[PDB]
């Protein structure tokens, strides 16, 4: 998974 | 050899840092200031990431990963061999970006309108209706309305989304996109493991479900609730009936023991969004953990601006791959629900700050579930009456059952929903659910796992999964299922670290240094080691286990079993074909 990890969001 | 591999990892890591920082700030400037100028900058940074991922991914594939002696090196290269969407041919890559953009845009501006009246948005307007209204037809208005406007319009993009995301995954050596998503957990027995954990929490959910169904029977009348059938999906205080905390007033076992309305007390005592994040920051530092840098307070959008409109209000925590720059973006409303969420998101910021010294490739949680777990563990202690009374937001056995019920409505109700979402998606990705089956199969699993039925029969053209943010935004959802399980494991371990005895649900690890130490060493690993190691550092054991959650709610389970038995409830939904009249 080579893309930058997207901003983390709530469920 | 080994020398060329680490030369590659070094070069990748420093070039990735630069370009990832450039993408994030572009992603921030757009999301915090929507303009043609900021949109253009985002699109140019999109194709740069693709170019960079293509270039470095191609080289990473030239290495034979199992020939390498260093496991840290091995993990990094094996990650870079997977290009994700950047594996697609140019045209298909840009068409895929168009579709995601189109789906997210359609979701974000969808409005439900009265005839001559106002046009309501999902947040906060429709959310408020779901949370507060106790009138059947009004709840139905907002529930049906949202799925008719948001869901229906997503259906035109989804089949082509599935096609492309499946293709990108096959080009990266997976069989489908669901296969690709599950691989992030590096656990071959993952499917069975989640299945087993779901089974162990079944009797606890069924007992909660039976109890709540009866309470709704009492409020909404015998003609609208079947005591042996599924609950209508629009009645649980939440748009997606994923969490049931807003209907506390309807189900509270002892109104005989009242408690302060938290939202009232917050607005009265002068709580600001700024102040809600200060309070969450304090809770982390009390454990001896890292404070947030000054740049966080300057650059974060903790509430919506007034200088100019056009902003994305969805809650999110941002790593800028700088080592220094970490932010939260949220249009926070002053209430208990947003105070809890504030602690959750600061949990992400803490995680970013802990593993900031690692190479960017390893700047992630042990698995996607670990990341959401931190913040939720602390919020458990924040949720305790002892801590909330100290915040001047509250004021005995009957009070105890009340609290456990409130936590069950939040945590237990979410279990089947978090499990449900990706159970649906994996079957869409693997092709057992086709575009003619999308909505029927969604409601099959809503019934099977949650015991919910739709309030109104669904028609061809309805795409209700598309009314849930994570679907058109293509964010995997099983992370939250893992999150909710392991956060009670962490809780149990941190409480015995703090030397707490007695019922686990009473534990409040505020200002516990020993507890801070546990999480600190676990979070420092980032993605550098398989997750069972970080799981072992915190809990002593390497497994995901339902035992801790079961242990937490034991007093409530005993109470519900007793109460359901005496009222003559049938557990579950035996008459499963029932829908409203
Ligand atoms: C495999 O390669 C990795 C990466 O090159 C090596 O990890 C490195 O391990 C050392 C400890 O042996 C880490 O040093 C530690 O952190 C700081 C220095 O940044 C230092 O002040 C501490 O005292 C501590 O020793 C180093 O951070 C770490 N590097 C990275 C990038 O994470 C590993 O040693 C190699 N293993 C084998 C068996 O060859
Ligand atoms: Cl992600
Ligand atoms: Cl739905
Ligand atoms: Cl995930």
């Amino acid at each position: 998974q080579g893309l930058p990890p997207r901003p983390k969001i709530p469920p | 050899d080994e020398a060329e591999a680490s030369k590659f990892v070094e070069e990748y890591d420093r070039t990735s840092q630069v370009v990832w920082n450039e993408y994030a700030e572009a992603n921030w400037n757009y999301n915090t200031n929507i303009t043609t100028e900021t949109s253009k900058i985002l699109l140019q940074k999109n194709m740069q990431i693709a170019n960079h991922t293509l270039k470095y991914g191609t080289q990473a594939r030239k290495f034979d990963v199992n020939q390498l002696q260093n496991t840290t090196i091995k993990r990094i290269i094996k990650k870079v061999q997977d290009l994700e969407r950047a594996a697609l041919p140019a045209q298909e890559l840009e068409e895929y970006n168009k579709i995601l953009l189109d789906m997210e845009t359609t979701y974000s501006v969808a409005t439900v309108c009265h005839p001559n009246g106002s046009c309501l948005q999902l947040e906060p307007d429709l959310t408020n209706v779901m949370a507060t209204s106790r009138k059947y037809e009004d709840l139905l208005w907002a529930w049906e309305g949202w799925r008719d406007k948001a869901g229906r319009a997503i259906l035109q993009f989804y089949p082509k989304y599935v096609e492309l995301i499946n293709q990108a995954a096959r080009l990266n050596g997976y069989v489908d996109a669901g296969d690709s998503w599950r691989s992030m957990y590096e656990t071959p027995s993952l499917e069975q493991d989640l299945e087993r954990l779901f089974q162990e929490l079944q009797p606890l959910y069924l007992n909660l479900h039976a109890y709540v169904r009866r309470a709704l029977h009492r409020h909404y009348g015998a003609q609208h609730i079947n005591l042996e059938g599924p609950i209508p999906a629009h009645l649980l205080g939440n748009m997606w009936a994923q969490t049931w905390s807003n209907i506390y007033d309807l189900v509270v076992p002892f109104p005989s023991a009242p408690s302060m309305d938290t939202t009232e007390a917050m607005l009265k005592q002068g709580w600001t969004p700024r102040r809600m994040f200060k309070e969450a920051d304090d809770f982390f530092t009390s454990l001896g953990l890292l404070p947030v840098p000054p740049e966080f307070w300057n650059k974060s959008m903790l509430e919506k601006p007034t200088d100019g409109r056009e902003v994305v209000c969805h809650a999110s925590a941002w790593d800028f791959y700088n080592g220094k720059d970490f932010r939260i973006k949220q249009c926070t409303t002053v209430n208990l629900e947003d105070l809890v969420v504030a602690h959750h998101e600061m949990g992400h910021i803490q995680y970013f700050m802990q593993y900031k010294d690692l190479p960017v490739a390893l700047r992630e949680g042990a698995n996607p579930g670990f990341h959401e777990a931190i913040g939720d563990v602390l919020a458990l202690s924040v949720s305790t009456p002892k801590h909330l009374h100290s915040l001047n937001l509250l004021s005995s056995d009957e009070h105890d059952i009340n609290f456990l019920m409130k936590m069950a409505l939040d945590k237990i109700a979410f279990i089947p929903f978090s499990y449900l979402v990706d159970q649906w998606r994996w079957r869409v990705f693997d092709g057992s659910i086709t575009k003619e089956n999308y909505n029927q199969e969604w409601w099959s699993l809503r019934l099977k796992y949650q015991g919910l039925c739709p309030p109104v029969p669904r028609t061809q053209g309805d795409f209700d999964p598309g009314a849930k943010f994570h679907i058109p935004s293509s964010v995997p959802y099983i992370r939250y299922f893992v999150s909710f399980i392991i956060q009670f494991q962490f809780h149990e371990a941190l409480c015995q670290a703090a030397g707490h005895t007695g019922p686990l649900h009473k534990c409040d690890i505020y200002q516990s240094k020993e507890a801070g130490q546990r999480l600190a060493t676990a979070m420092k690993l980032g993605f550098s080691r398989p997750w069972p190691e970080a799981m072992q550092l915190i809990t002593g054991q390497p497994n995901m286990s339902a035992s801790a959650m079961l242990s937490y709610f034991k007093p409530l389970l005993d109470w519900l079993r007793t109460e359901n038995e005496l009222h003559g409830e049938k557990l579950g939904w035996p008459q499963y074909n029932w829908t409203p009249n």
